[PDB]
């Protein structure tokens, strides 16, 4: 069917100079690579936070550290103060 | 007072084992910490790949 044939031929080579071709674009008079492939590539971390986000930033925990290697000065304060206790016990 | 001396006679003894297992379980879980590196890590990873 011609009337599909023309139609489609027509409709495939129209925009072939905007697909196969890269000479970019007759009718529309913006220029179509710095639209998507120039500008909207960087879209997604234009569209999510840079640098830290989409580097993503492997990052070393905080090594959260013990009581500080101290018994001796705090050890008998715990223990006259669970003697107060006791005595409240 | 044979009664305030019976209620700790054999509390010592387990409270020899309570504060070594109760100080285990507390801190046997910096482990669980630095596992969650790894998890928030791979959720940062799998948020921005949803977004691509």
């Amino acid at each position: 069917q011609d009337l599909y044939l023309r139609e489609l031929k027509d409709t495939k080579l129209a925009p072939s100079t905007l697909q196969d071709a890269e000479g970019n674009v007759k009718p529309w008079n913006p220029p179509q690579k710095p639209n998507l492939p120039e500008l909207e590539l960087q879209g997604p971390e234009a569209l999510k936070a840079y640098t830290e986000q989409n580097v993503e930033t492997a990052h070393v925990a905080k090594e959260s550290e013990e009581g500080e290697s101290e018994p001796i000065e705090e050890d008998w304060l715990v223990l006259d103060d669970a003697e107060e206790t006791k005595e409240s016990h | 007072r044979i009664d305030s001396v019976s209620q700790l006679q054999n509390v010592a003894e387990t409270t020899k084992v309570l504060f070594d297992v109760s100080k285990e379980t507390v801190e046997l879980e910096s482990e669980a910490f630095e596992l969650k590196q790894k998890v928030e890590l791979a959720h940062e990873a799998k948020a921005v790949l949803d977004s691509w």
